[PDB]
RNA sequence: CAAAAUCGAGAGGA
């Protein structure tokens, strides 16, 4: 439900709901990145 | 981007000889001399050290995504 | 995409028999042993040992395709012998040779390490 | 004073390194654009 | 012409030295090998030529 | 605006600054960005006037 | 130094003179003989033919 | 017509002899040599 | 129609390599020993990774791959363990595998070097090699101020016929008839050719005179290790493995003939 | 020459047979710097070299060097009236002085080449179409394309795990920055006929070298999408759909998506899955699925998901997926001398032919690629590379350089305990016995070209079809068909095979029935 | 059901230039992701493995399968109607090897023989008697190839290096050099095998076997040659090195002396023409006669140097090994790699004066020497000086454009002829007729 | 229409992919990857056989 | 129960 992003510039977590314009609330930066999932991928060191 | 663990051909470990090779280099040893210090005999292993291009150092300039 | 798994080279698929004996109607006293999941490492030693026997008229082996994992061995013996017998005796003598060699290597290690 | 034949083979490469330090490889694009903006618009 | 000359009666006695059985076999052979050279009808010789 | 030219923001910046802008020190410039794609004007021959 | 059988060369020549005048291998000579409309439209110049 | 597609004598030093696209644009696309520099233009008043 | 009587004479032994020679045996047998040193001696090696976090400049597959190729110490355990296919336990269990961990975060303004010293193993007999008590550790990744790497990986038993990370050696050098007596190679100019380290010839003479009767004996081996197994242990495991292969094949053959 | 009123780039010709003088200042002229010559002597004295050698303290740059009347830009038209010394040796009074009234010199001959032709080492031992192909294949060679690739949403990108600088390298490569963004690896190549799988421009790679990271790559591919609210009539939106509300849903599950409708980084996507759940409001009710799927059968891992607002101000998204590409049978590998070829087979370390110290090769190429092509630079590169790797240098392959020739490399090589001409005795890895010939082996620089077989395998058995004429679509992307053109039809008419022809051109493509009046023959 | 082993598939490569560019193969399912083909069958398709691709069709009926199997199969197509010679023969490594296997002094052991006989499919089973029983049992290479040869065919050829005068004098039937192949009762009595004996010539062993035996016998003949000889080349090996591109100092001196001679003669001719001492030949102006004489001088020089190089080579040289066997390359390649690259023509003439009476600005005006107009006096192993590099680039560019601009017109001609002749066919009357049913030939080919 | 959709046309049951040497196949055999075969089919008529 | 447009330009591959 929260869907935290990362402010592309100030690297600050900030939590945004749907239908809300993307805008950082520390520095106004417009680009943001999803966070790494929590599921479990296995790798073969091969 | 970073020093391979094993020589591709023979499989001898050269992962643990990069920083040492550089330290030898700045001690004013030649490439040949430094390479004979570290015990790389075959020209395959020496090919591995002598032809490395350490790019990871560049990538440690750009600041991370998640601070 | 079409990369076979790496353990196909040595793990027997279910239902496949390790070794599979045939006759050879080409000539008398010949057989074709087909061994699954093997390669030149055992083929060459078995063949070379067979050629030491003087009752073996023809021994050879081939790997039909590099990308499948079987060998074929063709042994032909004199009429008073039998190629299954020859095969078994070859493997027996290879095992004895390896056992003796392992012992002698142990003794040499003990010596040199002890100085 | 004169560059003897044995020093020439690195004289020329000092010179070429100096050239490529001054200019670069894609100087022609950048210089043409500077011309256009500086003058031809006016 | 070619057959009649190579397969002569003098050449066949001074060059090839065939025997009667050999000659009979040879004649049967020439007949068959000729009869298998003939064009098969329905052959598209136009596309072949082009 | 052609990149790295006199009216680009990366003109005169030092390498440390470029890295701190996520811009490659080695990227030579000399192209345009039109809708976030990189376009390059290919030189054209023609007869002398 | 190449080689091509004779059957093919003869067939091309005979196709190309079979009507008494020299026929060119072009839409002018091939497409003007009596081949029937559909083959003609296949070769070249479809619209005019049909 | 292959006349404009050939390597001319006059490309020495200016255009690279080896680098071309070997399809149908052959000889029609070219790369500058290394030190070749294309002039940018000047005003003929002071010379005159 | 009966076996050979090989003899072994050992010329060097270190922790790096063994230099020995077999003698009075077949070429096929010698080269099968050589092939076994490479491709059928089993050792331990990470082959299951799970990246719980990674900010480093290398993607996840890169780190996994680069972890598999760190030699671990397989000295006395690899005989005790089971192939996970052969273990009746679940995915993992102390009979079939060994668990590693790694959690590293960077705080200083100077680059931290993650290395094999930061791999902590569950089992004390199995550890990275450089860690074992000179050569530094295998640099896995560098983390500037901010990045953080945390994962958890498992080590299993395999051999080099499956993947090159389970190959224990680092170059088998093999030779026979050091002077070209048998003429198994025809030099167009035998004088241009440097002499062998094992050759026994005066410098004027280039190659030995042809010997029509002889065939190869006296193969010269020089086995160098990577660190998982000490060399003599490699050789002993190899002889055991080749012998066991042949034992299994003979059992199968008896079954088949019995059936026929 | 004094940088006076006449700027440097002012061409100035003097036609002499006819009596004109011509001066140009226009734009577009091409020119190159040359050295200026006195009576028979350069004006470039060692004063200048001394001051340039510390170019970083004295700020005695190139500009001070043109400013002092030493170099000069001479263009394509003024060259018609100069006399160029190739090298300062042409200046030397010869027994029969060739011209003896030179005007300029070349700085160096090897600067008549370009950015891709300046990679080739020993280009002057190669036949010219070889150099031209390598120029064209050096632009397809996966390397590191840019230092900051971690922040770019290029549509496609290939990055090589372990790129290595060449051990044999022209001096022009210094200024192309090829030593910092290099596009290949050094291999131990052997030129041998070995088992037959490297015939006709195909190579034998090693599987053990490949399991240690050799020529591995990562392939990145980015996917756009934007929610268009162009009208209240129909508007898109990111939202995890459901089995009940959307109409055009494939059978592919939608579970991997997040609440916002975008898959998260670190999720192992397979082929034919959903990366963006986008539902357009309908006029399975009130919304139709417009989800974005992956390119079929790709199987990457989500790399990162950037979200932002476009110019007009709707949501924008870029998902980047990462697929790792291990080399395999069918991948195209090429060297710097126009020697391209796919991989034919891979052998493990113990099946490759080894040396008296167990140096198995990385790559085995056919000895038949050489004589028809006449790429001798390949062999000199291998020889020089062996010398260099035993000596601890980086050789010099710059084209026209009299100080390096085969006899010197060979003498240098004989001193490291090697046959001078590079040959070695290899043993056969399958059976252990020596090989009767001596195989030529040494270190060579290869590239990995972008053309991988996994992007070319295709197969169709009754998929989708075009809407106008119900014939298969075209392309691998569209699950398309392969064209049975007119030349194939002619070939099969020659064959005489009319049933197969009918089947291809009727039954495999577009069968159909129609009812026709027996009287007018127009479709009833 | 999914396509399985043994299905009949048609197999195509584009451009489809003749009926051998589509052929029916049998399927064999394999691990990796490429269409693995045999090697003999790359001549019909005109393929190589530098990134080529090929299509695969699957007939969908018993009608179509039977038709393909009975008409379009690869064995059935070995001899072509276009020129009545086999269309696929032996190729690179097999060809070089089999030339080597069959040299007079290739003696095989016992274990080696039994290895090689494991790869003969059509092996009766019985080991033949060695050619030498004491002191050691040794077979030879002719003696194994005689097991490969099918049936009882009978053939005569002559190796490429056969000294043609040999057949005149004595020793006609015991060749000192082992040329003059003679197969006789299906047993290689003597001779070395090469392109002239196993290639696509007419009357080769592949052709005679086709005509005499079936096409299944010949199919097996191809397969057996390939497999047996690859598994010998494992023992024998083949390379090409630098050591093959070198010549001794004596022959280098010969080559340099010849070049010096030729350049001196060209200087002499030039100064004659400068003194008005040169007079035209019939049908040619002064310029043309001058050029023709200079070109003749330089071409003779190139030939003499090439001969000196070719003769300098020892019999282990691998260039010569791949040239004599026919496998790859020709003697001009050896000349250029060792001796001298020769003259670079651009449209059949020497390099043109593109500057103002200069080929380049490094030469003085009106310079007609050999260097000025583009004579490369260097091998590919000695390097090329920068001007030779440029002129060589110009020549290569001519070649590239030619390859890239011929194709359109030829393709048009192929299309146009096809549409012209397509529907002519041989009838049950035995006549030849077109679609309109008019006579074109009363009998096919007269 | 004619030369593009009656004389030549796109067809079902057809694969494309790269060719690679293989000395071990007879001259009338071809090697086909597992995925190509898994994808393409052939209607076999059921009989008591 | 089949879901996924067309038209122009450019770069490539054999
Ligand atoms: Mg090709
Ligand atoms: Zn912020
Ligand atoms: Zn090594
Ligand atoms: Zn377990």
């Amino acid at each position: 439900q929260p869907m935290i992003y990362i402010c592309g510039e100030c690297h600050t977590e900030n939590e945004i709901k749907s239908r809300d314009p993307i805008r950082c609330r520390e520095c106004g930066y417009r680009i943001m990145y999803k966070k790494r999932t929590k599921r479990l991928v296995v790798f073969d060191a091969r | 981007m970073i020093i391979p663990v094993r020589c591709f051909t023979c499989g001898k470990i050269v992962g643990n000889k990069w920083e040492a090779y550089l330290g030898l280099l700045q001690a004013e040893y030649t490439e040949g001399d430094a390479l004979d210090a570290l015990g790389l005999k075959r020209y395959c292993c020496r090919r591995m050290l002598l032809a490395h291009v350490d790019l990871i150092e560049k990538l440690l300039n750009y600041a991370p995504l998640e601070k | 995409m079409n990369a076979p798994p790496a353990f196909e080279s040595f793990l027997l698929f279910e239902g496949e028999k390790k070794i599979t004996i045939n006759k050879d109607t080409k000539v008398p006293n010949a057989c074709l042993f087909t061994i699954n999941k093997e390669d030149h490492t055992l083929g060459n030693i078995i063949k070379s040992q067979l050629l030491k026997d003087p009752q073996v008229l023809f021994a050879g082996y081939k790997v039909p395709h590099p990308l499948e994992h079987k060998i074929i061995i063709r042994v032909q013996t004199t009429p008073d012998y039998s190629p299954q017998e020859a095969f078994t005796n070859a493997i027996t003598d290879l095992i004895s040779e390896l056992s003796l060699l392992e012992e002698r290597f142990r003794v040499a290690i003990k010596d040199k390490q002890e100085g | 004073d004169e560059i003897t034949p044995d020093l020439w083979q690195e004289a020329c490469w000092i010179v070429i390194s100096s050239y490529f330090d001054e200019k670069g490889l894609v100087r022609q694009q950048l210089d043409s654009f500077d011309e256009f903006i500086q003058m031809s618009v006016q | 012409i070619h057959l009649r000359s190579t397969l002569c009666s003098r050449r066949m006695a001074e060059e090839f030295r065939l025997s009667g059985e050999a000659f009979d076999w040879l004649l049967g052979e020439i007949e068959s090998k000729f009869n298998q050279a003939i064009a098969h009808p329905g052959e598209m010789v136009g596309a072949l030529a082009a | 605006i052609m990149l790295r030219s006199t009216y680009c923001l990366l003109n005169g910046l030092t390498d440390r600054d470029l890295c701190e802008l996520n811009e490659c020190p080695l990227d030579p410039g000399g192209y345009f960005i039109i809708n976030g794609s990189e376009k390059v004007l290919i030189a054209q021959e023609k007869m002398a006037t | 130094g190449s080689y091509v059988n004779y059957r093919h060369l003869a067939l091309l020549c005979d196709t190309m003179t079979c009507r008494g005048h020299l026929m060119a291998i072009t839409r002018h000579g091939v497409n003007r003989q009596d081949t029937g409309p559909l083959m003609k439209c296949s070769f070249e110049e479809t619209v005019d033919v049909l | 017509l292959a006349k404009p597609r050939q390597l001319h004598n006059t490309l020495w030093g200016m255009v690279c002899p080896a680098e071309t696209p070997e399809g149908h644009a052959v000889g029609l696309v070219k790369n500058l040599a290394l030190m070749a520099y294309i002039s940018v233009g000047s005003q003929p008043s002071p010379i005159l | 129609p009966y076996a050979n009587q090989p003899t072994v004479r050992i010329t060097e032994l270190t922790d790096e390599n063994v230099k020995f020679i077999i003698e009075n045996t077949d070429l096929a047998v010698a080269n099968s020993i050589r092939r076994v040193f490479i491709a059928e001696v089993p050792i331990i090696a990470i082959d299951w990774v799970q990246i719980d976090a990674n900010s480093s400049v290398l993607h996840d597959e890169f780190i996994a791959h680069r972890l598999g190729l760190i030699p671990l110490t397989s000295d006395d355990i690899v005989d005790k363990l089971q192939y996970s296919r052969d273990c009746t336990c679940e995915e993992f269990c102390p009979e079939c595998s060994v668990e590693f961990t790694l959690d590293v975060r960077c705080n200083e303004d100077q680059t931290r070097h993650v290395t094999s010293r930061d791999l902590i193993s569950n089992s004390p007999r199995v550890i990275p090699v450089t860690s074992r008590n000179e050569q530094d550790d295998i640099l896995i990744v560098k983390l500037r101020k901010g990045q953080e790497l945390r994962l958890r990986a498992y080590a299993k038993k395999g051999f080099g016929k499956e993947h090159a990370k389970w190959n224990p050696t680092a170059g088998v050098a093999f030779e026979y008839d050091p002077d070209n007596a048998l003429r198994h190679t025809v030099y167009p100019k035998p004088e241009e050719w440097p002499k062998s380290e094992y050759s026994e010839l005066d410098e004027d003479e280039s190659q030995a005179p042809y010997d029509p009767n002889g065939k190869p004996e006296r193969f010269y081996y020089n086995v160098e290790s990577c660190g998982s197994l000490r060399p003599e242990t490699i050789v002993l495991s190899a002889l055991s493995g080749l012998k066991k292969k042949l034992s299994d094949l003979q059992t199968q053959l008896s079954h088949e003939i019995q059936s026929d | 020459r004094q940088m006076d009123i006449i700027v440097s780039e002012v061409s100035m010709i003097r036609d002499i047979r006819e009596r004109e003088i011509r001066i140009y200042t226009d734009a577009g002229r091409i020119c190159r710097p040359l050295l200026i010559v006195e009576k028979q002597k350069l004006l470039l004295k060692k004063r200048h070299i001394d001051q340039l050698k510390e170019r970083e303290y004295n700020n005695y740059s190139w500009q001070d060097l043109v400013a002092s009347g030493v170099v000069e830009y001479i263009d394509t038209l003024e060259e018609e009236t100069v006399m160029l010394a190739m090298t300062p040796d042409d200046l030397q009074e010869k027994e029969v002085a060739y011209c003896s009234t030179y005007t300029h010199c070349e700085i160096h001959p090897s600067m008549i080449l370009g950015v891709c032709a300046s990679i080739i080492p020993f280009p002057d031992h190669n036949q010219s179409p070889r150099n031209t192909y390598q120029s064209a294949m050096g632009k397809q060679a996966m390397g590191v394309y840019i230092t900051n690739f971690h922040v770019r949403m290029d549509t496609l990108a290939h990055v090589l795990y372990y790129p290595q600088k060449p051990l044999v390298t022209t001096r022009s490569m210094e200024y192309l920055r090829f030593r910092e963004l290099p596009a290949g690896i050094n291999s131990i190549v052997a030129i041998a006929s070995y088992t037959g799988y490297n015939q006709e421009d195909s190579v034998i790679m090693n599987r053990s070298a490949v399991d240690r990271g050799f020529f591995r790559s990562v392939f990145y591919r980015s996917y756009k999408e934007q929610e268009s609210k162009k009208g209240f009539d129909q508007e898109e939106v990111f939202e995890k759909p459901t089995r009940e509300t959307c109409q055009g849903m494939r059978h592919a599950i939608y579970d991997k998506l997040d609440d916002d409708g975008l898959i998260a980084p670190g999720v192992r996507v397979s082929g034919d899955d959903v990366i963006i759940g986008k539902t357009v409001t309908l006029p399975r009710y009130t919304k139709r699925d417009c989800s974005t799927f992956l390119r079929t059968s790709e199987t990457g891992i989500v790399d990162q998901v950037m979200v932002t607002l476009n110019q007009e101000g709707y949501k924008f998204c870029k998902i980047r997926v990462r697929s790792v590409r291990i080399p395999q049978i069918g991948d195209k590998f090429a060297s710097r001398h126009g020697q391209k070829g796919t991989c034919g087979i891979q052998y493990r370390q113990e099946d490759m032919p080894f040396t008296c110290e167990g140096i198995t090769p990385d790559i085995i190429i056919n000895p038949h690629a050489i004589p028809s092509r006449m790429t001798i630079g390949h062999l000199i590169e291998c020889l020089q590379g062996k010398v260099s790797a035993n000596k601890g240098e980086i050789g010099d392959a710059t084209p026209f350089n009299d100080a390096v020739n085969v006899q010197k490399i060979s003498n240098l090589l004989s001193d490291y305990g090697y046959h001078l001409r590079g040959n070695e005795v290899l043993y056969n890895g399958f059976t252990g016995r020596k090989i009767t010939s001596q195989i030529f082996i040494g270190p060579t620089y290869y590239q990995r070209l972008k053309h991988m077989v996994d992007d070319k395998i295709h197969s169709r058995a009754r998929g989708p079809i075009q809407i106008l004429n119900r014939q298969p679509m075209e392309g691998r992307s569209r699950d398309g068909g392969l064209r049975f053109g007119e030349m194939e039809r002619d070939c099969q008419i020659a064959h005489g095979a009319a049933q197969f022809l009918r089947e291809r051109l009727f039954e495999a493509s577009d069968p159909y029935q129609v009812h026709v009046c027996n009287l007018c023959g127009i479709m009833a | 059901r999914h396509m399985c082993d043994g299905d009949i598939v048609i197999f195509n490569r584009q451009p489809t230039l003749h009926k051998m560019s589509m052929m029916g193969h049998r399927v064999r399912i394999l691990p990796w992701s490429t269409f693995r083909l045999n090697l003999s069958v790359t001549t019909p398709y005109n393929a190589d493995f530098d990134g080529d691709e090929m299509n695969l069709h699957l007939p969908q009926s018993l009608e179509t399968r039977a038709e393909i199997q009975e008409l379009a199969m690869v064995p059935r197509m070995i001899v072509t109607p276009q020129s009545n010679r086999p269309v696929m023969g032996i190729v690179q490594d097999t060809l070089t090897a089999v030339r080597k296997f069959t040299k007079r002094d290739v003696f095989l052991e016992r274990g080696e023989v039994m290895n090689l006989l494991m790869f003969l499919s059509t092996w009766d089973g019985k080991v033949p008697q060695p050619a030498i029983l004491k002191p050691r049992p040794l077979w030879t290479g002719k003696q194994i190839f005689s097991l490969i040869i099918p049936g009882h065919i009978n053939c005569i050829r002559t190796h490429s290096t056969h000294p043609d005068d040999e057949d005149s004098g004595p020793y006609k039937h015991i060749s000192p050099g082992d040329t003059k192949v003679v197969v006789e009762n299906g047993e290689l009595i003597m001779g070395i095998l090469c392109k002239k004996s196993l290639g696509t010539s007419a009357g080769s062993l592949v052709h005679i076997s086709y005509l005499e035996m079936g096409h299944d016998i010949t199919r097996l003949f191809y397969s057996n040659i390939q497999t047996v000889i690859n598994n010998w080349l494992l023992i024998e090996g083949h390379t090409i090195g630098i050591g093959d591109s070198i010549a001794d100092s004596k022959t280098y001196q010969d080559i340099q002396n010849t070049i010096k001679k030729a350049k001196q003669d060209v200087i002499e001719v030039i100064e004659k023409a400068h003194n008005n001492e040169l007079e035209p030949t019939p049908g040619n102006t002064l310029r043309q006669t001058f050029e023709n004489q200079v070109n003749r001088i330089l071409n003779d020089a190139r030939d003499k140097t090439g001969s000196s190089a070719q003769k300098s080579l020892s019999e282990y040289n691998n260039f010569k090994s791949m040239v004599v066997s026919g496998a790859k390359g020709s003697k001009i390649n050896i000349s250029q790699v060792i001796a001298v690259v020769g003259q670079q023509n651009v449209e059949g003439k020497r390099i043109p004066f593109g500057f103002k009476h200069r080929t380049l600005p490094h030469f003085i005006k009106d310079d007609y020497g050999p260097e000025s107009r583009g004579f490369v006096e260097n091998s590919y192993l000695a390097g090329l000086t920068p001007t030779e590099f440029f002129f060589h680039a110009m020549g290569g560019r001519e070649g590239l454009i030619d390859t890239a601009v011929k194709t359109a017109e030829t393709g048009y001609i192929q299309r146009r002829l096809i549409k012209s002749m397509e529907s002519v066919m041989v009838k049950y009357d035995a006549t030849v007729r077109n679609s309109i049913n008019q006579v074109v030939q009363l009998r096919y080919g007269e | 229409r004619v030369r593009g959709n009656l004389m030549g046309k796109r067809v079902d049951f057809s694969a494309r992919t790269v060719i690679t040497p293989d000395p071990n196949l007879s001259i009338d055999q071809v090697g086909v990857p597992r995925s190509i075969a898994a994808n393409m089919t052939f209607a076999e008529i059921v009989t008591p056989f």
